[PDB]
RNA sequence: UGCUGUUGCUGUUAAAGGGUUCGUAGUUGAACUGUGGGCUGUGCAGG
RNA sequence: CAUGGGAUAACAAAGGAGCAUUUUUAAAGGAUUGGAGAUUAUGGAGCUGUGCGACAAAUGCUUUCCUCGGUGUGGUUUA
C-alpha cells in the first residue's frame, strides 16, 4: 500500500482481544508443533502453513495454543527459510518481470515496476542484514 | 512451477544428481525416481535418456526451459541438461 | 655478585624483525634481578608500571613479549591531562588508529543542536586489539608523533 | 507419611494446619477422582492462607503451587478447585501460581534485560488469571477520577455470571491481598460490540 | 507518519473543546499522555477520562467541561531551567494569573508551578488554559 | 606462479588462499617473490588467531554440554530415587 | 522591519511547490517493563 | 571539573535454540610459621571425576514419541 504508491488500503487481520484458544480445541500443543513441522517439511512457508491451520484444522493462531510463533518454532527445528520469506517473494517476482523484460523490451511499465520491486528488495535487505538476519555481502543479483 | 518447487524440496531434503552420465548411472539400477530433462536436450541423447527410462519404468519430466533456467532452477549457477532425483525426500 | 644472575635466552624472530634489536630501555633483558622487580609468568625480564587514574596494566603487558616504547605500561610515556572516550573508525595504521569523538552542538540563536565530529589519532598499544566500532578509553601523553597526542588506554 | 509427598520438601517438616488438611485432601483426591488421578501424582504445593473477606462470611483458602505446575493445575483447575471446596464446607479455594517479580531498573541497560514476564503488570495479570482461571478477562478499562485516583475494572463474558458473581467479591479482596492493587468486575454479554450488561 | 502521541492527543481535545463536545475519543494513548491528562484534571479543566485497553496502544475518553480554552503540545521539548519559567509564561500564556505550562522534570511530569515550588527544571511537553 | 604452485603443493595454503592470492597476482598486487611471502605469512598469522579463538569456543562448549549432561542424569537419578522412597 | 521570520514571514490568483518518481548522507520517527501498601487524627472531598 | 535526580531523550548491544541450580559431607586421582635468610623435602589448603546427603527450579521424568457432598437465590463436582 503505502511505501511505492497513492495507495491507502487498510484491508488486514484484526486479531481477537480475548487470547484463549476455544473450549472445542482438543488439539494438544505438541500436536499442533508436529503438524507445522510437517507442513514446513512439505515446502510450505509460515503464511502458507498458518492459513492451512485456520482453514483446515480450526487453529486460528498457532501461538495462541504452542505459545510460539511459527517462524519460531521452524527456526527450532532447523526448517526456517534461509532467507526471509518476504524477500523470497520480492527477488521472485523481481526475476520474473526480468525474465519477461528480456522479451518485452519497451514495456515501460513494468521496468518502473522494476525499479520499485528492487528498491523494496534493497531497503528489506538492508534492515535484515542489521538484524542478523541475513549474512554480510548478501548480494541481490538483478 | 510445481517442478520448481518440488525440485528445491529435493534440493534441500532428498538426492539427485546432475548431468547425464550421473542420471544414466542411476538409471541403470533402480536407484533413479525421476528423470528432468532440459528442452535444450540434443536430440539424439534426449532419445537415449528417454529409452532408459522408458526400460527401467522411470518417471520422465520435461522442463519447460533450458538447461541454464533448469540450472538455476537448482540452485546452481551452471547449467545442467539432465537431472535424476535418487530420493525424493520430504516431496511426493 | 652480578654474574650469578646472568641469563642468556634465544632470539624469537617473531618479534626481533626490524633491522635494529627491539628492547626496553628500561631493563637488561640478560640479568634477572634478584628481587623479581620486573619478572612476568614465565620468568622472563619485563618492565611495567602502573599508570595511575585507577586504571588496570593488562595481562598482555605484564606477560606478553610485544617491544613497545610507546606503550603506556612498558615504556616511559606517560598518561597526563585529559581522559578520554571514543569510538574507533579505523585501524589501517601500524600501531596507530583514527577514534571519533562525536557530540552535539548547540547553536544559541536556533534553540537547536548540531551533530559534529572530531578525528584524533591515538597510538594503541599490542596489549590491545581494538576493532572498528569499539569504544576505547584514551589518555593525553607527550607527542608521539606529528599528530597523536593520546594512548589507548582501555577497550570496551 | 504418603499424604505429604503433595507439598514442597521444605513444609514436610513441621506442616502447618491447613497445609496438612490440603496436603492430606490432595492425596485422597489423587486415588478417589478420575480426572485428578492423571495429573495429581506429579503436582505438590506450597503453601495454603486462609484470607478473611471483610463485611461478608466465609474465608478464601489460597492454595499456593510451583509455577512450573501452570499447565498441570489449569487441565484440571475446574474439577481441583470444585473437590477442595467440597472438602472444607464455608470455604473458597483459589489455586495461585508462586511468581517472582523482577523490579523495574533504574538504567535502561538492565531495563532492557529484564524477563516480561516477571514484570509486575505481566504478574498481576497472570495471577488475576488465576484466580478466576474458567473465565476469561474479555475487557479492560482503567477510570481516571477527577481526584487523581486510578480504578481498574475487568470484564466477564456476561454467560459466566452464574457461576462466578459469587465469588467476585472474595476474588477482589484476594487480589487487592496478594497484588496490593484494586480490581473492580463487570459483565459484558457483548464482548465484540462491547455491550455491557446492566444485570 | 504520526511522530507525536502527545501533539495528536491534544489536537484532538483542543478541537473538541473548540466545537463544544461533551466527550472526545483519544487514538493512540501513552503514559506520557496519561500524566498530562491527570495534570490538567488536578486543576479542574477536564473531567473524567477512561483508558480502553486494547492489547496495543490504549484509548481515551476524556469527559469534557466547558473550563478548557486551549491545550497544546511543544515541539521540540525544549529544555528550560528554574530561572526560564517566566520567560515561556510570556510567550505562551494568556496571563500571569491562570494557565498552566506542563514540564517533563526528572521528579515526574507537572506544571510549572509546581515544578518552581520543587526547584527543578526540565523539557516543555505543553500548556493549557 | 611458480612460488604459490609450490606452497599448494606442500599444502603451506590451502586451495582457497591459492586462488586468492593467484587471482592478485595476476593483477599487479605483489612487486617480488618476498612481498607474496610476507601477505602469505599474514595470512598464516591471522589464520592462527581465529584457529585459538575457536578452540576456546570449542572447549567451552565441549565443557558446557558435558556439565547439562551431567545435570539431566543427576536430575534423573533422584528423580527416581523420590519414586523409589514411595 | 513579523521587509531574513528559532521565538516569528510568504508561496491558488500579489514574488515564490521542483513535470514525476526512486534514492544516499541528513532531519524526524508508534505503544509497552511503572497506580506501594496498612494505623490514628484531620479536612464545604464526593457519591 | 565534582556531585544529587531519572521524567523526556540519545549512544551502544541484542534479534531471543551458541541459549546451559545452590549446597553438604566423604573418600579416588593429579604461601605461612617452624631461630632468620638460603637449599632441600614432607604435610597440607587449593583442581576434575566417583558417591552421598539437603534445597530448589519460568514451566509436568510417576511425562513425550517407540444421588451426593460445596455455593447464590439453579450453577459446579462426581453420580
Ligand atoms: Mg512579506
Ligand atoms: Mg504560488
Ligand atoms: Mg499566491
Ligand atoms: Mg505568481
Ligand atoms: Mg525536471
Ligand atoms: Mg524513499
Amino acid at each position: 500500500v503505502r511505501m511505492h504508491g497513492n495507495g491507502r488500503g487498510k484491508a488486514s487481520s484484526a486479531l481477537p482481544y480475548r487470547r484463549t484458544p476455544p473450549a472445542w480445541l482438543k488439539i494438544a500443543s505438541r500436536n499442533v508443533v508436529k503438524m507445522v513441522c510437517k507442513s514446513s517439511r512439505k515446502g510450505m512457508m509460515p503464511s502458507q502453513i498458518g492459513m492451512e491451520l485456520r482453514d483446515s484444522m480450526g487453529i486460528a493462531q498457532v501461538k495462541n495454543v504452542t505459545g510460539r510463533k511459527i517462524l519460531r518454532i521452524l527456526k527450532h527445528n532447523g526448517l526456517a527459510p534461509e532467507i526471509p520469506e518476504d524477500l523470497y517473494f520480492l527477488v521472485k517476482r523481481a526475476t520474473q518481470m526480468r525474465k519477461h523484460l528480456e522479451r518485452h523490451t519497451t514495456d515501460r511499465d513494468t521496468k518502473y515496476r522494476l525499479i520499485l520491486v528492487e528498491s523494496r528488495i534493497h531497503r528489506l535487505a538492508r534492515y535484515y542484514k542489521r538484524v542478523k538476519q541475513l549474512p554480510p555481502t548478501w548480494k541481490y543479483e538483478s | 512451477d510445481t517442478i520448481n518447487a518440488k525440485l528445491q524440496l529435493v534440493m534441500k531434503s532428498g538426492k539427485y544428481v546432475l548431468g547425464t552420465q550421473q542420471a544414466l548411472t542411476t538409471l541403470r539400477q533402480g536407484r533413479s525416481k525421476l528423470v528432468v530433462i532440459a528442452n535444450n536436450c540434443p536430440p539424439i541423447r534426449r532419445a537415449e535418456v528417454e529409452y532408459y527410462c522408458t526400460l527401467s519404468k522411470t518417471p520422465i519430466h520435461h522442463y519447460s526451459g533450458n538447461n541454464l533456467d533448469l540450472g538455476t532452477a537448482c540452485g546452481k549457477h551452471f547449467r545442467t541438461c539432465v537431472l535424476s532425483v535418487t530420493n525424493v525426500g520430504d516431496s511426493d | 655478585v652480578a654474574p650469578q644472575y646472568y641469563h642468556a635466552h634465544a632470539v624469537d624472530a617473531t618479534i626481533q624483525h626490524e633491522k635494529a634489536y627491539q628492547r626496553q630501555t628500561a631493563v637488561n633483558e640478560n640479568m634477572h634481578r634478584p628481587s623479581r622487580k620486573h619478572v612476568n609468568k614465565s620468568g622472563h625480564i619485563r618492565y611495567s608500571k602502573k599508570i595511575g587514574l585507577g586504571f588496570k596494566t593488562p595481562a598482555k603487558a605484564l606477560n606478553g613479549k610485544y617491544i613497545d616504547r610507546k606503550c603506556p605500561f612498558t615504556s616511559n610515556v606517560v598518561i597526563r591531562g585529559r581522559i578520554l572516550r571514543g569510538v574507533v573508525h579505523s585501524t589501517k595504521m601500524h600501531r596507530t588508529i583514527i577514534i571519533r569523538r562525536n557530540y552535539l552542538h548547540f547553536i544559541k540563536k536556533y534553540q537547536r543542536y548540531q551533530k559534529r565530529h572530531k578525528s584524533l589519532a591515538v597510538h594503541c598499544s599490542p596489549a590491545f586489539d581494538p576493532k572498528q566500532g569499539d569504544e576505547v578509553v584514551i589518555g593525553q601523553c607527550r607527542p608521539l608523533s606529528k599528530t597523536i597526542r593520546y594512548n589507548v588506554l582501555e577497550v570496551v | 507419611q504418603p499424604h505429604l509427598r503433595k507439598l514442597r520438601k521444605l513444609k514436610r517438616g513441621k506442616p502447618s494446619d491447613l497445609e496438612e488438611s490440603v496436603a492430606k485432601a490432595l492425596f485422597e483426591l489423587e486415588a478417589s477422582h478420575k480426572t485428578l488421578r492423571q495429573e495429581l501424582p506429579r503436582f505438590h504445593v506450597n503453601t495454603v492462607r486462609e484470607v478473611k473477606v471483610p463485611r461478608s462470611k466465609k474465608t478464601v483458602l489460597v492454595v499456593f503451587y510451583p509455577l512450573r505446575f501452570l499447565m498441570l493445575v489449569r487441565k484440571v483447575q475446574r474439577a481441583l478447585t470444585s473437590e477442595l471446596e467440597k472438602r472444607h464446607p464455608g470455604c473458597l479455594v483459589m489455586l495461585v501460581a508462586q511468581r517472582q517479580i523482577t523490579k523495574r531498573p533504574t538504567d535502561v541497560y538492565k531495563l532492557q534485560k529484564v524477563q516480561r514476564s516477571k514484570t509486575s503488570t505481566a504478574v498481576f495479570e497472570n495471577i488475576l488469571n488465576d484466580m478466576i482461571y474458567p473465565s476469561d478477562v474479555v475487557g479492560r478499562r482503567w477510570r481516571c477520577r477527577t481526584d487523581g485516583s486510578k480504578l481498574m475494572k475487568v470484564f466477564l463474558d456476561a454467560r459466566d455470571r452464574k457461576r462466578i458473581e459469587s465469588r467476585l467479591r472474595a476474588v477482589a479482596y484476594v487480589y487487592k491481598q496478594l497484588t496490593h492493587r484494586r480490581v473492580s468486575f463487570g459483565f459484558m454479554w457483548n464482548p465484540k460490540l462491547q455491550q455491557v450488561s446492566t444485570r | 507518519t504520526m511522530m507525536s502521541v502527545l501533539a495528536n492527543a491534544l489536537r484532538t481535545i483542543a478541537s473538541a473543546e473548540r466545537r463544544g463536545k461533551r466527550q472526545v475519543l483519544i487514538r493512540p494513548s501513552s503514559k506520557v499522555v496519561v500524566k498530562f491528562l491527570q495534570v490538567m484534571q488536578k486543576h479542574g479543566y477536564i473531567g473524567e477520562f477512561e483508558i480502553i485497553d486494547d492489547h496495543r496502544a490504549g484509548k481515551i475518553v476524556v469527559n469534557l467541561n466547558g473550563r478548557l480554552n486551549k491545550c497544546g503540545a511543544i515541539c521540540p521539548r525544549f529544555d528550560c531551567a528554574t530561572t526560564d519559567y517566566e520567560k515561556w509564561m510570556k510567550n505562551i500564556l494568556p496571563s500571569r494569573q491562570f494557565g498552566f505550562v506542563v514540564l517533563t522534570t526528572s521528579l515526574g511530569i507537572m506544571d510549572h508551578e509546581e515544578a518552581r515550588s520543587r526547584n527543578t527544571g526540565g523539557k516543555v511537553l505543553g500548556f493549557f488554559y | 606462479r611458480r612460488l604459490l604452485r609450490k606452497y599448494r603443493a606442500d599444502k603451506k595454503i590451502d586451495r582457497h588462499v591459492y586462488r586468492d592470492l593467484y587471482m592478485r597476482a595476476k593483477g599487479n598486487v605483489f612487486r617480488n617473490k618476498r612481498n607474496l611471502v610476507e601477505h602469505i605469512h599474514k595470512i598464516k598469522n591471522e589464520k592462527k588467531k581465529e584457529r585459538q579463538l575457536a578452540e576456546q569456543l570449542a572447549a567451552k562448549h565441549l565443557r558446557d554440554e558435558q556439565n547439562r549432561n551431567k545435570a539431566r542424569k543427576q536430575e534423573l537419578k533422584k528423580r527416581e530415587k523420590e519414586r523409589e522412597r514411595a
